[PDB]
């Protein structure tokens, strides 16, 4: 039994779905571990690293894939329809576990029905105390939560932290977080370890306890509390956004009304630009400054943390499938009434299973 | 049911103990308890006892919770464990100070099929000679379920916030 | 009496020798205080803010100098060789205050000569305790400090702070800071910060009780030879090749361990000290990070290249030129500030005139040259 890893092709994508660690208990279950060359360029591991944990090395995706029993990757793999039939390189009959965006991307499941793979989409993970291990969705926005902050404090033109000095006292920088969710929280965290004074908002009573819990303040007091956003965010320095709702666009927290109101040398670090952003100025993959407002909205921020993102992601794939390796006879049986084997699983056998999916 | 306990009764515990783990959890960074809670920790080390922090890697509400509040008030790494390399010691512990957790600890995630923290590994504090918890009420953790560790034999609870309590049980040391 | 704030033309310069603040104790004193047009932009600092301060805004550079009898900037005026002229902006006999790197720049000496001006550099502070709040360059270089970790966090690929997490633990990073001044000091308050552990390392011995406090490591290297290493005005010495290879060594146990290295290190009148060689680089992880601070000087690193981030061996190391100005909205007003601190004293109150003590040590150590005559010897 094969398991292969492959390099990510995606433009910006510097993830790899292993580690060295995980590579030893992959071994230590019986799989023979197989990675594509440079594939762990981008998270800092390098093919030497791999093969000290048990790995072998394919000098092409293709070799990696040929064989394999199990296939791991982090995004979607392309279609041809994309210009590179990345699942054509996948074995027919073989599982596939990876961050799909099936229920986005009907066409990359189809295709690999096609060649009868069974695929489990990690982001369909029931949330449930158990699999909190498995969970790509909180190990990978956590990391995006403190880069959002990592990203605020390189483009802002003052120190985080509040100096008092022989020439002079110069103050903290204020933050303000939209949306408190697993980023959010994070986000906080750093922005006000760093020093800085933050204030957060979010719809979620519950949450309120949760950003004071980091010592941050809610935004608190006729559904117009917009007032109360308002009057902070005239005084904030960086504002992080990070309020999305799976399927739908992300909804719009800071309008351009709102950013002409904004301090210049502000900026607003924008986490839902993949969703159509927070903020509207906010544009994929660039820095916009409009009104002396820099707005960023980075693609793929897990991605600029892909060295730890990486053995997390990893990890996330080896507590999934762990617990279906029976060594009595070296394979892997996915149990069907595991609620995190029927919830993940998209397509299997030649046929779409999921409810979400099916004709 | 329940065997409660005091500020007072807490301390004489700590103090004439070998060994003490510090079991953090979300109702510790409500609080915001961190400072005193290492404060303590001075305390008992001054005394010649063993303290250590037992991390579930899902305590607080967010990854890394208990580590950036105890960063804060500025406990050594060294002091700090995750749960794999710290389970086996409650065994050699005299007492579990568990200081907001709750779900953490509960046995029913390996005893009970049906409940919701099934499966969930947890800090096996019920392995030490006596466990202290600390929380306002009978109030359940995010999970929604009772712990069966509160009316343990062996268990003492002490009812109020995290802060005040940790605050006041420093009182009674020396 | 005019004193005149022009904007910053060099490349990459974003920080003004103004704030409102510092205008407001301006006009207290009896300036007129004209600010060029714009020229807070890249500080943050606006020309309504500048205005409501009591100053006047002026169309261009030429405007605002014209009338000024002194004159405030952050770096030295550019010569007609440079590409402008801002030396001939500035009125004949006007006194000059700035970051004017007179040592290593004799040619806007004369110039500023040539007309008559008289030039306070303001480099040149001399190393008293009164002397701190006019102190250019630890005000910047303590921001410069702060903007490495941010900087190093930034190209890093990975999470300063330890986080044990569902998924497993993200250890913590592991900082090396080579040179423990001012601009050290700030970076290991600010890796701590952030949650990383932080190691660091000097010649001089006071620094060892420093960096313990702000909760580092220290790494011995050579107790003895540590003793006799500062200075009169607090800074080290050529240590040689044989003291070089000790601390290399005992260095290496880290460095193998470290993701970001952050070094700082100067010596003056000379190029800065090597620490970290190509070699010691081969030996670094993957995806490390080094934030070579003394690039200007030469690098403590010899891969480091101004103005740029090379990559080699798999180890980003950055060497971004001006890194004050990479916080210039915090480095411009206590840059304002310390030219402040330095003109108060010196303002002859009911005359409304600027009367520069030649006896203050303060006066005579700064300045360059004086109504068409270089006074400091060099
Ligand atoms: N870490 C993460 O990223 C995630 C964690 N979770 C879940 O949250 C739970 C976390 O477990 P745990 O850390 O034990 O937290 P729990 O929710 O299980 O327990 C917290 C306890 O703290 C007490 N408490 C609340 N406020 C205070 C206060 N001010 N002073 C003293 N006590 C207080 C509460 O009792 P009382 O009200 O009586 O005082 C409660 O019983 C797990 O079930 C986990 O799965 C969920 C999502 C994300
Ligand atoms: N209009 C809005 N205004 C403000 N906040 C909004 C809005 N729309 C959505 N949000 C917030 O944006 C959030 C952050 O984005 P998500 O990716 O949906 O967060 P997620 O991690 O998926 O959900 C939070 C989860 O983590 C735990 O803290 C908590 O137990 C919860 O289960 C949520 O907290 C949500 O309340
Ligand atoms: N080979 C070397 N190895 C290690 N450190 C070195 C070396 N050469 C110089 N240094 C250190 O690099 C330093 C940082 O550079 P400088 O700008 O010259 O120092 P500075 O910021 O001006 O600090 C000097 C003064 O300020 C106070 O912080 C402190 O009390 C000290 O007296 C000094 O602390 C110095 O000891």
């Amino acid at each position: 039994m094969k398991i292969a890893i492959p390099k990510e092709r995606r433009p910006g994508e510097d993830r790899v779905a292993i580690s060295p660690e995980v590579v030893k208990k992959l071994v230590g279950l019986g799989f023979e571990v197989i990675v594509e060359q440079g594939a762990g360029v981008g998270a800092s591991i390098t093919d030497d690293a791999l093969t000290a944990a048990g790995a072998t090395i394919a000098s092409t995706a293709a070799q990696a894939l040929s064989q394999a029993d199990v296939v791991w990757k982090v995004q979607r793999p392309m279609t041809a329809e994309e210009g590179t039939d990345e699942v054509a390189l996948i074995k027919e009959g073989a599982v596939l576990m990876c961050h799909l965006g099936a229920l986005t991307n009907r066409p990359v499941v189809e295709a690999l029905t096609k060649r009868k793979i069974t695929a489990y989409a990690m982001e369909l993970m029931p949330r449930i105390s158990r699999a909190q291990s498995m969970d790509i969705l909180s190990s990978q926005s956590n990391l995006a939560g403190y880069r959002a902050v990592i990203d605020g404090a390189y483009e802002f033109a003052r120190a985080f932290p509040m100096m008092m000095t022989a020439a002079g006292t110069v103050p903290p920088a204020r933050v303000l977080v939209f949306g408190v969710g697993v980023a959010g929280l994070q986000a906080i965290a750093t922005a006000k370890r760093l020093g800085a004074v933050v204030m957060a908002t979010d719809v979620r009573a519950a949450t309120k306890e949760q950003v004071e819990s980091l010592g941050g303040k809610f935004i608190t007091v006729r559904k117009k509390q917009a007032e109360a956003v308002l009057k902070e965010l005239v005084k904030t320095d960086i504002a992080i956004t990070t309020a999305l709702i799976p399927g739908k666009p992300a909804p719009v927290l800071i309008t351009e009304e709102m950013v002409t109101k904004m301090k210049p040398g502000s900026v607003i670090i924008d986490l839902a630009v993949e969703a159509g952003g927070n903020c509207p100025l906010s544009e994929p993959g660039k820095i916009v400054v409009k009104h002396g407002v820099k707005i960023v909205g980075h693609t793929n921020v897990p991605s600029r943390v892909a060295a730890d993102a990486s053995p997390l992601f990893a990890k996330n794939l080896l507590n999934f499938l762990t617990p279906h390796v029976d060594k009595d006879t070296k394979t892997l049986v996915m149990k069907l009434e595991d609620e995190t084997v029927s919830g993940t699983c998209v397509t299997r056998d030649g046929a779409i299973v999921h409810p979400a999916l099916t004709g | 049911s329940v065997k409660a306990g005091s500020a007072e009764d807490a301390a004489f515990i700590m103090k004439n103990a070998s060994k003490v783990i510090i079991v953090p959890g979300y109702g510790m960074a409500v609080a915001q308890a961190q400072h005193a809670l290492r404060e303590m920790a001075d305390v008992l080390k001054k005394e010649g006892v063993e303290v250590s922090y037992a991390i579930h890697p899902v305590a607080g509400r967010m990854p890394g919770h208990m580590n950036v509040l105890l960063a804060e008030a500025n406990v050594p790494y060294d002091e700090v464990f995750e749960l794999e390399e710290i389970n086996s010691s409650f065994q050699t512990a005299d007492v579990a100070f568990v200081i907001g957790a709750n779900d953490v600890t509960n046995p029913a995630a390996k005893t009970d099929p049906s409940s919701p923290i099934y499966g969930m590994p947890i800090l096996d504090v019920e392995k030490a000679g006596t466990v202290l918890f600390i929380k306002r009420s009978m109030a359940s953790g995010y999970a929604g379920v009772e712990n069966e560790l509160f009316f343990r034999n062996n268990t003492m609870m002490l009812f109020g916030d995290a802060k005040k309590m940790t605050e006041q049980i420093v009182q009674a040391m020396n």
